[PDB]
């Protein structure tokens, strides 16, 4: 009742095709499906496939090859809304209990028409104003990573979406309590273009 | 020759005494191999043949599940039918179901079936084509319209054609020593007397597997029926079967009446007449 | 090996 | 119509303590499933009931876990005592024969359960908001606010922006995960960051009210606190800010 | 709602010699409903350890059972099978007969 599955994170661009797959060890299994789980939500069924055969549903195709014992899902035209964990379930004759793979976290980085990368300083709404940094408007190719010679905190980014202006922006944030902190340089360990 | 795997389930409401009686049994050919009884202590699907006992834990848990869940469906179904038929709640009523799949001498799939009954009369059954249902008028029509809409036959078909047959094929191998034998009958004729002027002549056939047998009587020429006591084939207890047909006839005419025993596992048809 | 996991109810 | 309902949404508890998890399934569904999910074993079945009797219960651990459906409309999954290794999300789900046919099970949003070593390391967030740079506003006609929630544990928070008393989702960017304040302590506190970008012509209007709300899950009034810090209990911590031009 | 009265057959597993170990069987069939009482008897007294098959049915929906216990036949001892059932007005007794 155990199924191997690379947990990612699988990071692909908006527009891509993603292969997700599990391989499984027990061949008493007979129905194979894919559930998708969004961050903090229940999993909902995406696609199912009776046996060897491939079901297609618009952008999602799902496959099982039973000799190899290999289950797969194919997403064409990657949308960012497809960012999610993807979990292959499957069961047998004997019970409705689904057997799930660990899951694979898919992340689709939405394209950005006009990258505009800069590093802004920001005071607090309150008298003990701490500062804090926004590195923002960088392209979906840029990795933010940091970790330092300091107890300086840098967040993994995320993608803010202004739907009505068609202006999707990336942004990551960095702060600390000690003096020798400043913006621009604080993000400079992430080695930008 | 042919081969079958059949499961028989039975379920009997018992208003007063809480949840109903359940009895599953499974056959291969006419050898019984598994059973479940709700009223028994174990609450386990139990082997009833030496050849299935080989089966692992995966098997025995998963069969016990399948059967339990099935008892619950009957539990509900008893309720539903008390409904559809408008029956009182102190009345005991019975659901019965039998499904299974046959194969030819080649062990290929040859047919499949599933038939269901409320209070010992035909309710609903799956047609030979495994696509469609046949329903016994009144209530059954509602069950069918439900079953059409959950695509129940589509699931069943997959069991009956694919899985049932694979398992049946497994059983015929794993237990070939017992299931693929023939025991020839052990024929013998009794001579008791109905009277002075008559003489009870009984034609036995004992210790035989499988149960398909043919006994026939003949008066010189070609008599075949109606001084012919054909009892239902019955079990001995030891896995084999007993049957007999008897003739009672004007005394000193024993000689002109002859019993004709035909089995798979007989070389030629054996033929007996009063000897000593 | 039965039909499983459970019959469809009537 | 509304789907599977599970109380609570989050349950921070101390070990030793009976945790009790509830689920009401979808009206009409005779099958009910308790699944757990950890990171180490993945999503797993615990048990499932069919017309209220348990059928498959192979993933129930040996002691401590108990589960019932006293009727068709409700189930408890009860852990007694808890241990820290019961920390998991615990989903509930319901289905019918015509849907289990196609393996459609319908899920709740799950009770994120953290069972802890000692409640003395629980803290609610202290929450601040930061207001967009002058720079960012002439460079693009756009002003990003930033909300930090910091100093909290365990990481059961739910950050949301409310602009003028309605919650906005457009232009928001809550962090994927908390990030630890002290990567140096085994059981350390967290921070979590979010952003809200809007137009200059919206940030600059002093009419507009911006609020950062961090719903935190913690202890309940029955949990016996006995320091006299303020007790960290399921509460809302907020920070706010108005439009300006001076 | 159909009732159907049990057929009763009573017989040994093996050709009955005396002093000699055997099984007595009572096979009840064609009956409906399922509720049926079957006792194997010894001189009218009621034999103590009778086991019984798992209930099954024939393709006309009627039910069958085998009840059986391991006796030793003797010259003098009478054995029988007493069956009771909703169709029957009294419990009815079918005597064992090696002949039949």
């Amino acid at each position: 009742k155990e199924v191997e599955q690379d947990p990612g994170p699988l990071s692909v661009p908006e527009g891509a095709i993603v292969s997700l797959n599990c391989t499984y060890s027990n061949s008493a299994f007979q129905y194979f499906m894919w559930y998708r789980q969004y961050s903090r939500k229940g999993p909902e069924l995406l696609m199912y496939t009776y046996s060897s055969g491939n079901k297609e549903d618009g952008r999602f195709t799902a496959q099982v090859d039973k000799s190899s014992k290999y289950i797969s899902l194919f997403i064409r035209d990657s949308q960012p809304s497809d960012s999610a964990t993807y979990l292959c379930a499957m069961r047998g004759d004997s019970s409705y209990k689904l057997i799930f793979g660990s899951g694979t976290r898919l992340l689709v980085r939405p394209d950005i028409q006009n990258p505009d990368p800069a590093v802004y300083q920001l005071r607090d709404s309150k008298s003990s104003d701490k500062s804090v940094c926004l590195f923002t408007d960088f392209d979906s190719q840029t990795n933010v990573s940091q970790s330092k010679d300091s107890d300086v905190y840098i967040t993994d980014k995320c993608v803010l979406d202004m739907r009505s202006m068609d202006f999707k922006s990336n942004s990551a944030v960095a702060w600390s309590n000690k003096s020798d902190f400043a913006c621009a340089n604080a993000f400079n360990n992430s080695i930008i273009p | 020759g042919s081969h079958s795997m059949r499961y028989f389930f039975t379920s009997v409401s018992r208003p007063g005494r809480g949840e109903p009686r359940f009895i599953a049994v499974g056959y291969v050919d006419d050898t019984q191999f598994v059973r479940f009884d709700s009223d028994a202590a174990s609450q386990r699907m139990e082997p009833r043949a030496p050849w299935i006992e080989q089966e692992g834990p995966e098997y025995w848990d998963g069969e016990t599940r399948k059967v339990k869940a099935h008892s619950q469906t009957h539990r509900v179904d008893l309720g539903t039918l008390r409904g559809y038929y408008n029956q009182s709640e102190a009345g005991s009523h019975t659901v019965q179901r039998m499904y299974g799949c046959d194969v030819g001498s080649d062990w290929r799939f040859l047919r499949g079936y599933h038939q269901y009954a409320y209070d010992g009369k035909d309710y609903i059954a799956l047609k030979e084509d495994l696509r469609s249902w046949t329903a016994a008028d009144m209530a059954a029509q509602t069950t069918k319209h439900k079953w059409e809409a959950a695509h129940v036959a589509e699931q069943l078909r997959a069991y009956l054609e694919g899985t049932c047959v694979e398992w049946l094929r497994r059983y015929l191998e794993n237990g070939k020593e017992t299931l693929q034998r023939t025991d020839a009958p052990k024929t013998h004729m009794t001579h008791h007397a109905v009277s002075d002027h008559e003489a009870t002549l009984r034609c036995w056939a004992l210790s035989f597997y499988p149960a398909e047998i043919t006994l026939t009587w003949q008066r010189d020429g070609e008599d075949q029926t109606q001084d012919t006591e054909l009892v239902e084939t019955r079990p001995a207890g030891d896995g084999t079967f007993q049957k007999w047909a008897a003739v009672v006839v004007p005394s000193g005419q024993e000689q002109r009446y002859t019993c004709h025993v035909q089995h798979e596992g007989l070389p030629k048809p054996l033929t007996l007449r009063w000897e000593p | 090996a039965q039909w499983g996991p459970d019959p469809a109810a009537a | 119509d509304a789907g599977v309902i599970q109380s609570p949404r989050h349950e921070v508890t101390e070990m030793g303590q009976q945790v009790t998890l509830r689920c009401k399934p979808i009206s009409g569904h005779d099958y009910l499933f308790w699944y757990r999910q950890t990171m180490m074993r993945g999503l797993e079945l615990l048990i499932y009931f069919n017309n209220n009797v348990p059928i498959d219960d192979s993933g129930m651990p040996e002691d401590r876990f108990s589960a019932k459906m006293p009727n068709a409309s409700f189930s408890t999954l009860k852990i007694q005592p808890s241990e820290p290794r019961d920390s998991a999300v615990y989903f509930c789900a319901s289905s019918l024969w015509e849907k289990l046919a196609k393996n459609i099970q319908y899920f709740g949003a799950g009770t994120r359960l953290s069972v802890l070593e000692d409640l003395k390391n629980v803290f609610p967030p202290e929450v601040a908001v930061f207001e967009p740079s002058e720079a960012e506003i002439s460079h693009t006609q756009k002003a990003t606010l930033v909300c930090l929630a910091t100093g909290f544990y365990p990481d059961h928070v739910e950050l949301s922006w409310w602009v003028n008393g309605k919650e906005v989702h457009s232009g928001v960017c809550t962090d994927p995960q908390p990030l630890k304040e002290q990567p140096a302590l085994n059981d350390s506190r967290y921070a979590l960051s979010s952003r809200l970008r809007v137009s200059a012509t919206f940030w600059q209007d002093p009419r507009n009210h911006f609020r950062c709300q961090v719903q935190f899950y913690g202890l309940s009034e029955n949990d016996e606190w006995t320091q006299d810090r303020a007790k960290p209990v399921t509460q809302i911590v907020s920070a706010e800010a108005w439009g300006r031009a001076d | 709602m159909i009732q159907r009265t049990p057929k009763i057959q009573v017989y040994s597993r093996h050709p009955a010699e005396n002093g000699k170990s055997n099984f007595l069987n009572c096979y009840v069939s064609g009956f409906h409903p399922s509720d049926i009482e079957v006792d194997l008897l010894k001189n009218g007294e009621r034999i103590e350890k009778v086991e019984h098959s798992d209930l099954s049915f024939s393709k006309d929906w009627s039910f069958y059972l085998l009840y059986y216990t391991e006796f030793t036949p003797t010259e003098k001892d009478e054995y029988a099978c007493r069956v009771n059932h909703v169709t029957l007005s009294q419990p009815k007794i079918v005597k064992w007969d090696r002949d039949m």
